[PDB]
């Protein structure tokens, strides 16, 4: 009369990440009423694109205009690991994560005198292949998919960084063995190289409406 | 709901497996701030 | 850009608004709860702008300086009374930030409020515009609007103890001064007023 | 895409400016109800202890999202491992005993102990951070806490949250340092 | 054909809070009816708010009125462990559960001679952040939420105590570390300081409409 | 709220009296069907033993309120633990014998062994008190019992009250003695 | 019915399971009591 069953082996150990639920204990608890507790937010990702946060140059958000020629302000890897996306909120959350697709957002601000005048281009060079190079004039850097700003009474500026990738999906992590990058530069010239004096763009980054991370991971540190 | 599933359904009643909610009587926002985002190009577009 | 803000009596015309910043709720509605058992009553006059100096900004001042600014504060006002007299209490603040300066000048502010921070960590700062905020930049704008509900575990937090809310403002790129008209030092207040104010539970009079 | 960036309005322009299409993506894993649904590890060969839920370590995904958030609420699920024969505990705000009696107690089976703790205390939310007249120029109240367990022998413990909610959120920070090169180059399997 | 089952590890322990019942020996046994058995209660808060019980004044639950000023009758914390309702029903069932919310009820018989007259106060004052104080005569407790009473015709008057406190449950037993009281004083003052002779004041307490306990415990006494 | 209290009638005002509202909430934890209702320990180290249910220590919760009760109502449940084959039960009123045969009986599975027992006192209700003569200007009857069990060998025992119906409210006691100090104040996890 | 409960049924007959109750056919008081209370104000109120 009573039900044949067969436990198996390999089933039933304790698991971390299983999606069954543990038995209870107290009953008929009743959680005080949470209404109007502002500021929930379901999903991450939303904070990632609704709050952009700046990036590490050398310790200051921000980027120095310059009058000797280099132009290259900043030339930098789109991949999270790098140093200027040390500070970031993205480069946090995507510690944990194990793989991503999808556009990032860098928003430059200009902060510099009314009276002081200045044109700035940003361009995405893509994965190589690449000997070395990167470009560092303008010129050079014109064939890229790039974009091209004018101070003004709008101060902002907020480039898109396109994902172009073989691979559906790319590491946020960078393998230990590599030459060059999976995941390209950007760089920020400045576009005249007569400014007296100073100035100051400040940057920041924040996730594209489409971008996309999978797999949480938590690495040991370090 | 969230990192659970299965075909069937809990044993035990939602009164022992969860605490109950209460309504203030006898929400989300980072959606909506997401939302709020003007992606439309501005100035006067050309080509 | 004009914009006129007031509270009580009190107002605040400004010409540089760059627009109010709600945080975390498009407005503050205070529902009744349990805990005080409807004894709570509202208090029109405590809703009034109070205002303090913050800081002299200079050039000398680098990137990640700040100034937070608990809050509540102590004050003289009635909302400073009532802190003395009720218990337990409850407000959504409404804050301005002013630094006028020439347009000449360079530089930027990040005012920001952060809910309930004991310490702020060096490397942090840069992840501080996840909270409600504004940029003070001289070449557009001087003002600040942030505008933000009360939280917290309690729905009444305890009288002075406990500060939900501090205003935190860090200079997010060095002041510049190119056209050396000084200028120099640029001033910066803030103009502060409690919204929504509920308070319960009086207590004997000092002394 | 030029827009005034004093007004801190939200901004997220897709690659669409430059003629690339990009459809928006339905993640799933980046979601906090998902994320934050696991057996984080918290403690090792412990016996009492409080069931506070800041003892998780700040490096692992579970206690660095829940650091990212100043408010949070969650039932919660215990998973004790290690030679024990039971394990009591008793709910936020009773007091504590060396010995226990008909407080709610759980013999172990084959060496694990899972069970369910309902959210248990008053505050109608919990915070990871408490500003107690912490001011500077420049620690978190005890009822902040699911319970108290006790275990036979010491044991270790793992939480799990349920049905978490994360409010008003703050800043998550990379644990790896770039040391001398500015890119951090790490090994991958 | 064995239907496939996996047994888990952590589960099936024996737990005495399980909501599953036990496997029956006897069957078909049949109780003697209970009907006509008069005065059962199903729910422990009805007989605490049906039937008052008195308070611990010094081992006497009355109060005597008094000639010298003085004026304060009782001071006494609204908490549980306090001395005075260490006689109470309230307090020995709330010995048991860890939490609570919701109003007490004070009644005050008055019990002395017809032709004795007096008036009485009594005041709930919230708690501090009390650099103590307490107010120690009427006219400074009439600042706080009070009411008062003079005998008449209607001996008994029933005053009600306010459940106010910042979070939603307040625990029944005091932590170990406090300098001052989390639920907060009652006073109830004599207002004359003129009576020939005695005469006394029976209190008790019972829980209010909306009073209600959470979380069953039993702690370990001593 | 004045009236008068030598009529002994009920009264129950709300702070509404002073202008505040109060709904009324509906309790569940204080319902005597779900506080009765757990294993509470009872006695250590016993073979056999008869089933009385005042053997319950009356520190615990449900030891003292089932002394808050004059009469009761209860179908049981016994679970006994510790190292032993198997546990006899004889139902109320069936001699004592040193042996026991064909008399109901269960193996232990994984040293526990629970089992229900169904109320077999032939009294209608039984009794925390009895006032058998012990008339007094200043012990309850064999029959109040639910069974006699035996063990194998000793072991630890639960009860569990079932159907709990509580009768005629008796006083309840706090256990715990102030000292020195008016408040009793306690540590809390 | 008190702390007992699942989503599916107990296995086991209720003849088995429970002892059977039987009327004195071939009640709660203090509920009645506590509904009995006049927390009505008496006297003439008045403000």
């Amino acid at each position: 009369g009573i039900i044949p069953v067969a436990c198996f082996d390999g089933y039933g150990g304790f698991q971390n990440t299983d999606p069954k639920t543990a038995d209870p204990i107290y009953g008929y608890v009743y959680n005080p009423s949470r209404n109007d507790c502002h500021g929930r937010y379901s999903n991450l990702l939303d904070v990632a694109e609704a709050c952009p946060t700046f990036l590490n140059f050398d310790g200051k958000p921000y980027v120095v205009t310059k009058n000797n020629g280099d132009k290259v302000m900043t030339c930098f890897d789109v991949a999270f690991t790098h140093k200027v996306h040390k500070n970031t909120f993205l480069a946090g959350l995507a510690d944990y994560y194990a793989q991503y697709q999808g556009s990032l957002n860098y928003h430059f601000m200009y902060t510099g005198p009314t009276h002081h005048k200045a044109k700035f281009m940003v361009a995405y060079i893509p994965p190589g292949i690449e000997t070395d190079r990167l470009p560092k004039t303008p010129e050079d850097a014109a064939h890229c998919y790039h974009s091209e700003w004018d101070t003004g009474l709008n101060s902002q500026f907020t480039f898109a960084v396109p994902y172009v990738s073989a691979s559906d999906f790319s590491y946020t992590h960078t393998d230990t063995p590599a030459m060059a990058t999976t995941n390209g530069w950007v760089a920020v010239f400045q576009v005249t190289d007569t400014h007296s004096a100073e100035a100051a763009v400040v940057v920041s980054v924040s996730a594209g409406p489409d971008l996309e991370f999978r797999f949480p991971v938590d690495p040991v540190r370090q | 709901s969230g990192n659970t599933g299965s075909i069937i359904n809990n044993y035990y009643m939602q009164q022992y497996q969860n605490s109950m909610d209460t309504q203030l009587g006898d929400n989300d926002w980072f959606s909506k701030l997401a939302q709020s985002a003007i992606s439309g190009l501005f100035g006067a577009l050309l080509a | 850009r004009i914009l006129t803000t007031r509270h009580g009596t009190t107002t605040s015309t400004t010409q540089s608004s760059v627009g109010i910043t709600y945080g975390y709720a498009d407005a503050d509605s205070f529902r009744p709860g349990p805990n005080t058992s409807g004894l709570e009553t509202r208090v029109e006059q405590a809703e009034r702008f109070f205002k303090e100096k913050l800081f002299d900004w200079t050039s000398d001042k680098p990137f990640g300086t700040l100034y937070v600014l608990e809050l509540p504060k102590d004050h003289k006002g009635i909302y400073g009374y009532l802190t003395d007299a009720y218990t337990y209490m409850r407000n959504g603040w409404d804050v301005q930030v002013s630094a006028t300066s020439t347009q000449f000048n360079g530089g930027s502010l990040l005012v920001a409020m952060v809910p309930e921070l004991c310490s702020l960590k060096d490397r942090e700062e840069f992840q501080l515009s996840l909270y409600p905020h504004q940029f003070i930049n001289p070449r557009t704008n001087t003002t600040a609007h942030i505008q933000v509900p009360y939280l917290g575990v309690n729905r009444h937090d305890q009288g002075k103890r406990h500060q939900a809310w501090s205003l935190v403002v860090m200079v997010l790129t060095p002041l510049t001064t190119e056209a050396q008209m000084q200028s120099g030092t640029v001033e910066v207040y803030a103009n502060i007023a409690p919204t929504n104010v509920f308070v319960a539970g009086e207590k004997p009079a000092k002394q | 895409t030029t827009s005034s960036g004093e007004g801190a309005d939200v901004v997220t322009t897709d690659p669409s400016t430059h003629g690339g299409a990009v459809t928006e993506k339905k993640r799933v894993h980046t979601d906090v109800a998902f994320v934050m649904d696991r057996f984080t590890h918290v403690l090792t060969n412990r016996t009492a202890f409080a069931v506070d839920l800041m003892d998780t370590n700040e490096k692992t995904l579970v206690g660095a999202l829940l650091r990212a958030a100043t408010y949070y609420f969650c039932d919660l699920e215990i998973a004790c491992l290690g030679e024990h024969e039971r394990v009591w505990w008793q709910p936020n705000g009773a007091p504590r005993t060396t010995t226990l009696r008909d407080n709610p107690m759980v013999f172990s089976h084959n060496n694990v102990t899972r069970f369910a703790v309902p959210y248990t205390a008053p505050h109608r939310l919990l915070s990871t951070r408490y500003n107690g007249e912490c001011k500077y120029t420049q620690k978190l109240p005890s009822t902040f806490n699911f319970g108290y367990v006790t275990a036979d022998k010491p044991v270790d413990v793992y939480y799990r949250m349920k049905r978490a909610e994360l409010y008003c959120p703050r800043p998550l920070l990379p644990g790896y340092d770039h040391a001398d090169r500015d890119r951090f180059d790490s090994p991958i399997g």
